[PDB]
């Protein structure tokens, strides 16, 4: 019954920045705290043990401190290899991890390019209609996509997927798939997605009418 | 060269059983406690079980207690995790993790050091099914200036993964093959979109290649422009 | 046995 909390959840930083992420425990765990690093698709690696002691081979730019309930992981000079997710783990009463802290690449706000794709005739011949709304190359990652069918906001019939940050331009890409039955797709005529993002002065709406394509 | 390799991961229906193995090399497996850690999709890392070096002591997390059993075979340098009465919530990547080991082992409470690359266990009543590949056709709705978007919708496949490849010669500003999403049918679905020059829409040919090895399915679909 | 105690030799 020892919960581990990490702040922030997502940290935006640049190469060379001093980075500090905090980990809190629900009770005093003394120094029985460890810091792990996990890059996507790779297994977690232990960086710091006993709250402050660095592990073998871990670069001296990593640092950890704390005793009791509040702990910190500090990177004095952020390098490209250091952009990843960091977890804290207590090992006093069993082993529980924090929710993680992603260190992303800071860049300028970039508005999403919004594209909408109508269902293909082949998919309609199978009895299902999928409308896809693409948000391409945007930053920050927070984005709101809303589906409107005949100007009625849709709930529960869409699923979204976001890519990881691309090292080329430090941007994200998101897709939103609205799935309807062929019976329901042909009941309505107007299909649209509304995108709300920090780089957009107003919510952008791309739409299409069934039959126009 | 401490190396932990997991094996036995795959698809298992709910209420059934599956056993994972972990091959240990680069250290004295008989001298180290071992851990199992899992990461359920969306949820964070959670500890599953621990077993002592001699196999004499075993402890489990409450979520898997009474269904999961951890074992070891020190003569074969192999760790085991017997999973029974499996549920969909048990779908996760399972990691074989070594307990902390130091020569000056004067510590009081021990954690974990070296993890394995992990293996995926998918718990579902779904059957192996190749995907249906549908074209995300380019149009004026998918064009902004000199850049156009087109793609393929890879829908209704199980299990993971699929590999989407776009043809060489397709002038591409960027390929975004999105992470899969689990649909209410228990089948997965993803899209792979590509940005292309709007100039080449009426001339260039764009083909997506979808290969789903579990069903031995290799499908190629051409994405053609529409007048919209 | 404390589960967090030394699990090694």
């Amino acid at each position: 019954d020892i919960q581990m909390t990490q702040s922030p959840s997502t940290l935006s930083a640049s190469v060379g920045d001093r980075v500090t992420i905090t980990c809190r425990a629900s009770q005093s765990i003394s120094r029985w705290l460890a810091w792990f690093q996990k890059k996507p698709g790779k297994a977690p690696k232990l960086l710091i043990y006993t709250a402050s002691n660095l592990e073998s081979g871990v670069p001296s730019r990593f640092s950890g401190s704390g005793s009791g309930t509040e702990f910190t992981l500090t990177i004095s000079s952020l390098q490209p290899d250091d952009f990843a997710t960091y977890y804290c783990q207590q090992y006093y009463n069993y082993w529980t991890f924090g929710q993680g802290t992603k260190v992303e690449v800071k860049r300028t706000v970039a508005a999403p390019s919004v594209f909408i794709f109508p269902p293909s005739d082949e998919q309609l011949k199978s009895g299902t209609a999928s409308v896809v709304c693409l948000l391409n190359n945007f930053y920050p990652r927070e984005a709101k996509v809303q589906w409107k069918v005949d100007n009625a906001l849709q709930s529960g019939n869409s699923q979204e997927s976001v890519t990881e940050q691309d090292s080329k331009d430090s941007t994200y890409s998101l897709s939103s798939t609205l799935t309807l039955s062929k019976a329901d797709y042909e009941k309505h005529k107007v299909y649209a997605c509304e995108v709300t993002h920090q780089g957009l002065s107003s919510p952008v709406t791309k739409s299409f009418n069934r039959g126009e394509c | 060269q401490v190396q932990l390799v997991e094996s036995g991961g795959g698809v298992v229906q709910p209420g059934r059983s599956l056993r994972l193995s972990c091959a240990a090399s680069g250290f004295t497996f008989s001298n180290s406690g071992m851990h199992w850690v899992r990461q359920v999709p969306g949820k964070g890392l959670e500890w599953v079980a621990i077993i002592w070096y001699d196999g004499s002591n075993k402890y489990y997390a409450d979520s898997v207690k009474g269904r999961f059993s951890v074992s070891r075979d020190n003569s074969e340098n192999t760790l085991y995790l017997q999973m029974s009465n499996l549920r969909a919530e048990d779908t996760a990547v399972y990691y074989c993790v070594r307990a902390y080991f130091d020569s000056e082992n004067l510590y009081d409470y021990y954690g974990m050091d070296v993890w394995g690359q992990g293996t995926t266990v998918t718990v579902s009543s779904a059957s192996t099914k190749g995907p249906s590949v549908f074209p995300l056709a380019p149009s004026s709705k998918s064009t902004s200036g000199g850049t156009a978007a087109l793609g393929c919708l890879v829908k209704d496949y199980f299990p993971e993964p699929v590999t989407v490849s776009w043809n060489s010669g397709a002038l591409t500003s960027g390929v975004h093959t999105f992470p899969a999403v689990l649909q209410s049918s228990g089948l997965y679905s993803l899209s792979s979109v590509v940005t292309v020059p709007s100039s080449s829409l009426g001339t260039q040919t764009y083909i997506c290649n979808v290969n789903h090895k579990p069903s031995n399915t290799k499908v190629d679909k051409k994405v053609e422009p529409k007048s919209c | 046995v404390d589960p967090n105690a030394n699990p090694n030799v």
